[PDB]
RNA sequence: CCGAGCCUGGUGAUAGCUGGUUGUCCAAGAUAGAAUCUUAGUUCAACUUUAAAUUUGCCCACAGAACCCAAAUCCCCUUGUAAAUUUAACUGUUAGUCCAAAGAGGAACAGCUCUUUGGACACUAGGAAAAAACCUUGUAGAGAGAGUAAAAAAUUUAACA
């Protein structure tokens, strides 16, 4: 007795969930919240104008750096002593 | 994380302090502290004066070989890996009080 | 069908009730914004989620710092339902050279030039 | 503490004999604190493993009260294992045939379902009337307080908590009543 | 693993960190061959830090067997009879150093599961907890409905 | 010594006229045994608590299965108090 | 209908929570709900609604 | 617990985060001598100071940007005199 | 791989024992868990659970001070609920300020 | 499912949720405007 | 054991079809469509991958984008960020399910079928009872530390001069 048609959550007819304080709690938090985002949003500092140019030299030096991160890359210095070390397997006592 | 000691216990750690075998420390942080009669609590923690808690290190060795195994199922993914953690092991030697209050 | 969400800018117009219950003045307004991501990424469409990235807010609970201007608080309309945002406020002047190392920060969104670590 | 370790341990460990009169209380509420004790996490030494319950006592479960209509319509099913041995009674009638099992069964239900539950229903006890076995009230500790208080009737009702009370309004002299 | 490994207790051997500290490890025993390159870590290392490790750690005693080895061994004796044997084949000085250093701190006692991470002598103040410490007597001491 | 305490080197036989000897050595009153808190007397798991009052003041008290168990750990404890080796005692120093 | 949408006490509308997209519901909503706040769903019409 | 009251006090929601339950040193050597930092501490110490030089950055562009600006009106100023006065 | 995910069920496990033992031990001293811990953590206390409970079993006097103090301290919240400011704060209710 | 259906179409659960938080909360003082005034 | 015998050989017949495919560890990684005696497959494209050259890539601010008869979209300097294009080499995916929304067919039926924007699943974890697709939530470990996230439905009904 008392089952579900199908899928207990979807379809036509599913499992009819409600809803609870703790959730209305929870989802007036947030949304308070957010109201306080849109009063902080609000009254900007700067207007387009002022803020327009200002930036521009720290974007593109850092462009710059990036590509020079990119253009510099080679295969590693390769080095008589990283080839000699090996030779030190067959060392023993005289 | 908390502990509860008093003199002559010992306590474990699971990390590496730097310190050599047999070196005593002064610890700091204390919540409180209690005698058969009364307990001394701080708002947080008590006074540098007030108390003083001595402990020597014992030993420094590596946790028992952990095992770390993750799994799903029928789509050929598995995957093992161990751990051994270092520990380091204390006693409390002895634990004072000073009148200062 | 679903798509990216206007905002008519009518929302953006604080009140006096606004002002008084906030503390926010809108003469001399703030510089910075101090930010936080509480929401998840998943279950976002993928411009709200490299926006936020973009933003650098893909770890949570960890305050960032932005500016106060439009081009920035566009953004921030988009990605608002996501986030905490609070205005930054300091009484000790601005971190002087001397005092890079030893700062810190507050839950009130302060940020304090010296620390002691000792109560008054 | 100064203690010997064995006489230590037994105490720590040890078991008590609670007591409740369960005249006019319902049998929910006393079945969340029978509970509570018989698995025993009243103690802070409480673990699962380690049997630290106690022993329990009710009285009086013939007195026993529900809120609401629930003695005629709250129904207690079972199948005896038969055809059509599936029946039903309501808690009134099932506490004319038996004043304890509604209480019994209240507790089954408040415990879990583990294999200990049937150990500590055993520990448990309980009896209609307040008569008992010489051997099971003298091996007592405390009787633990009632949940809900019992409100006064008309009769018991002192003169002068009466006088106390307030009047409230003035009849007309001219009626019948 | 837990289950399949046996358990233990936490505790030191003669409670070494009360009085005079002594390091539990007694006796080292390496086992180097002159030729084979697996054992190139080793003669170094006996070569450079071995003395050095001498010098720091007197009460300690170091013997070298250095005889022909396909691999190389090393042997810790403690003060409980405790041994530990590793093989260093082809292994590095630095990580050489490092365990010979971890074992002299290591106590002569096996590496297993630690049921909890301490241990206290007597962990009772101000009396353990029984049922009746915190509830009040009865005047002469009377039972729930009892008349005398 | 840290470790285990009085009762487990120095074991005893009579501990109450032990007690008392040191009590009429110490020049007071003979203490009287008396039951404090019972539970399970009946039960196969008799659970005593008994204390030692002497003139009207008490000293010990003692667990025990049964009245003469707690009545022996009573004395004990009262013997671990005069002489001074309570498990609450100050440490010793090093 | 007006004076109740003018005179009840919750803070909250579904009119100012949709124009302000404050928890993404624009994807679980319609862009007709916009002009149906709250009153209708599909074709029925919830009067007391607001 | 209690996080929103340390909030209303203006402490940290976990006492892990920040203050002298954390900050503090656990260890120090018996015979009185400063332990050296820890490393949670060195590696917060680095973010607090990055942080506070991206603040000091972000704040002064802001404000040569805003002087700009205002520079930019002034000469918009003066070549109106300038144009009127041609 | 149950050894492996078995880790945080021991963590929660272990919680959910202490919040039982410290639950226990409060209601035996007339009080209860949620009321116990706010009470402490707005007098500047921080004592974990596992603390707690071992305080709870072997230095049940100590338990007992710090629900008087958790109770005393619901008394003086009341009190200012009753009257939010004008009046002189609780004594112990009173904080400590860091810089 | 389509949008417009004979039966009452089960909405999402954040949808119930809104719809659960958004009510007509009646103004009413603190006293019943028939015994006091 | 004859819709046409049995043995050998061609014969390791072919099989877009089924099954199977052996040591450990790390990383990146499900993606519009077109043609096909083609829809159980395949070629190109798209996506993905590796190594390299270069520089712009993403979010986007005003302005701008039809007469006929709505949410949004294209482009877009700034700004915040670090990716993108191109070159060389292949492979694999190319039989897809629910949810929200705009629609079509159907009965304003389907856990129905067909297109579009988005999300999730086919990757772990907590919750709704167990549950794929719902809600919280990602970068990996040891802990006998802590603060939080989503997270438990309320309802009782009709007198009358
Ligand atoms: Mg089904
Ligand atoms: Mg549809
Ligand atoms: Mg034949
Ligand atoms: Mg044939
Ligand atoms: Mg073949
Ligand atoms: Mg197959
Ligand atoms: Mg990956
Ligand atoms: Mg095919
Ligand atoms: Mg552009
Ligand atoms: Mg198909
Ligand atoms: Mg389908
Ligand atoms: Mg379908
Ligand atoms: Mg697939
Ligand atoms: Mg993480
Ligand atoms: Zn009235």
């Amino acid at each position: 007795r008392g089952r579900i048609p199908g899928r207990q959550w979807i379809g036509k007819h599913r499992r009819p969930r409600f809803v609870s304080l703790r959730a209305k709690q929870n989802m007036i938090r947030r949304l308070e919240i957010e109201a306080e985002n849109h009063y902080w949003l609000s009254m900007p500092y700067m207007t387009r104008e002022q803020e327009r140019g200002h930036a521009a030299v720290r974007r593109r030096e850092a462009f710059e750096a990036i590509k020079a991160a990119a253009t510099s890359k080679f295969p590693p210095h390769r080095f008589i002593a990283d080839q000699l070390d090996h030779l030190n397997v067959t060392k023993k006592w005289s | 994380r908390q502990w509860k000691v008093t003199s002559e216990d010992l306590i474990l750690i699971g990390n590496e302090l730097d310190l050599a075998c047999g070196e005593r420390i002064r610890l700091e942080k204390v919540l409180l502290v209690g005698a058969d009669n009364f307990t001394l609590l701080g708002k947080p923690l008590l006074g540098k004066d007030l108390v003083r808690v001595e402990a020597t290190v014992i030993e420094k060795t590596e946790s028992w070989p952990r095992i770390i195994m993750r799994f799903r199922k029928r789509k050929n993914f598995k995957k093992k890996r161990i751990v051994t953690t270092p520990q380091t092991v204390l006693r409390i030697n002895s634990i004072e009080i000073a009148p200062c209050l | 069908k679903f798509t990216r969400s206007r905002i008519p800018e009518k929302v953006f117009q604080a009140s006096p009730e606004d002002h008084e219950k906030y503390g926010g003045d809108p003469q001399n307004p703030h510089k910075l914004h101090i930010v936080t991501r509480i929401k998840s990424t998943r279950r976002r469409p993928y411009w709200e989620k490299d926006i936020i990235k973009m933003l650098g807010l893909e770890k949570a609970h960890t305050p960032q710092v932005h500016k106060n201007i439009p081009s920035v608080n566009a953004k921030l309309k988009v990605v608002k339902h996501l986030i905490r945002i609070k205005p930054l406020k300091l009484p000790q002047g601005l971190p002087a050279e001397e005092n890079m190392s030893n700062t810190c920060l507050k839950s009130t969104g302060e940020l304090v030039v010296q620390w002691h670590l000792k109560p008054v | 503490s100064s203690f010997s370790r064995a006489p230590q341990q037994w105490a720590t460990f040890a078991r008590i004999w609670y007591l409740l009169d369960g005249k006019m209380q319902p049998p929910g509420k006393l079945a969340a604190m029978a509970s509570i004790r018989l698995q025993g996490l009243h103690k802070p030494v409480y673990h699962a493993l380690s049997d630290c319950g106690d022993h329990v006592v009710i009285m009086n479960t013939r007195h026993i009260a529900f809120s609401g209509n629930k003695w005629e319509q709250k129904v207690y099913s079972s199948h005896t294992g038969y055809p059509g041995g599936f029946r039903q009674v309501t808690a009134a009638q099932l506490h004319l045939r038996d004043p304890v099992a509604i209480v019994k069964l209240a507790i089954y239900g408040m415990l879990p379902k583990n294999l200990h539950r049937r150990t500590m229903m055993e520990r448990l006890h309980l009896f209609p009337d307040e008569y008992i076995p010489e051997d099971i009230l003298k091996n007592l500790v405390e009787e633990l307080p009632q949940p809900r208080k019992i409100p006064k009737r008309l009769d018991e009702y002192t003169q002068e908590e009466i006088d106390a009370f307030p009047r409230l309004w003035t009849p007309p002299e001219d009626y019948r009543l | 693993t837990a289950r399949g490994t046996p358990s233990r207790f936490l505790a030191s051997v003669l409670h070494n960190g009360l009085g005079r500290y002594v390091q539990q490890l007694q006796r080292l025993s390496f086992s180097v061959s002159r030729d084979g390159a697996s054992s190139r870590g080793a003669r170094e290392f006996v070569e450079r830090e071995v003395i050095d490790f001498a010098r720091r750690n007197p009460g300690v005693v170091i013997y070298v067997n250095s005889r022909p080895c396909c691999v190389p061994r090393v042997v810790a004796e403690y003060l409980n009879g405790a041994v530990r044997e590793e093989s260093i084949h082809c292994k590095s000085v630095e990580e050489i150093s490092t365990l010979v250093q971890k074992l002299a701190d290591q106590s002569g006692l096996d590496v297993i599961r630690i049921r909890k991470p301490f241990h206290t002598d007597n962990p009772s103040i101000q009396g353990q907890w029984h049922p009746f410490t915190n509830k009040p007597t009865t005047f002469r001491g009377l039972r729930p409905r009892e008349v005398q | 010594m840290t470790g285990k305490e009085l009762f487990e080197m120095w074991k005893i036989i009579n501990p109450m006229g032990l007690l008392v000897e040191e009590l009429k050595k110490r020049n007071v009153s003979a203490p009287e045994s008396r039951l404090t808190r019972q539970s399970g007397g009946t039960t196969a798991l008799p659970l005593y608590f008994v204390g030692l009052y002497c003139d009207k003041k008490l000293i010990a008290e003692g667990p025990g299965e049964t009245v003469l168990v707690a009545e022996e750990e009573a004395a004990r404890v009262a013997l671990r108090k005069l002489y001074g080796f309570t498990e609450n005692r100050r440490p010793w120093n090093y | 209908q007006e004076e109740r949408e003018r005179n009840n006490q919750n803070p909250w509308t579904f009119e100012r929570i949709a124009t302000a997209n404050m928890l993404g519901i624009r994807k679980v909503l319609s862009p007709y709900d916009l002009t149906h706040k709250g009153k209708y769903w599909g074709k029925f019409y919830m009067p007391k609604r607001v | 617990a209690g996080g929103q009251w340390r909030l209303q006090q203006g402490l940290a929601a976990n006492p892990s985060g920040y203050g002298p339950l954390t900050e503090l040193p656990d260890w120090s050597y018996a015979d009185g001598r400063p332990a050296p930092p820890m490393k949670g501490q060195l590696r917060r110490k680095a973010e607090r100071e990055t942080f506070a030089r991206r603040v000091v950055l972000l704040s002064q562009e802001m404000d040569a940007g805003l002087q700009a600006w205002q520079l930019r009106q002034q000469k918009l100023q003066e070549e109106q005199r300038k144009q009127e006065n041609a | 791989v149950k050894c492996t995910k078995a880790r945080y069920l021991k963590k929660k496990n272990m919680r959910t024992l202490w919040i039982n033992r410290i639950t226990a031990a409060s209601q035996e001293h007339g009080l209860k868990y949620p009321a116990l811990i706010g009470n402490l953590v707005k007098c500047q206390v921080e004592l974990n659970r596992k603390v707690l409970a071992d305080l709870a079993i072997y230095e049940p006097k100590t338990f007992k001070s710090l629900a008087a103090l958790a109770s005393r301290r619901r008394h003086e919240g009341f009190a200012a609920a009753l009257g939010d400011g004008k009046e002189p704060e609780g004594i112990f209710s009173r904080v400590v300020q860091y810089h | 499912s389509k949008a417009v259906t004979r039966h009452r179409r089960v909405m999402h659960f954040q949808r119930q949720k809104l719809m659960a938080v958004t009510e007509y909360i009646p103004p009413k003082p603190a006293i019943h405007p028939s015994c006091l005034p």
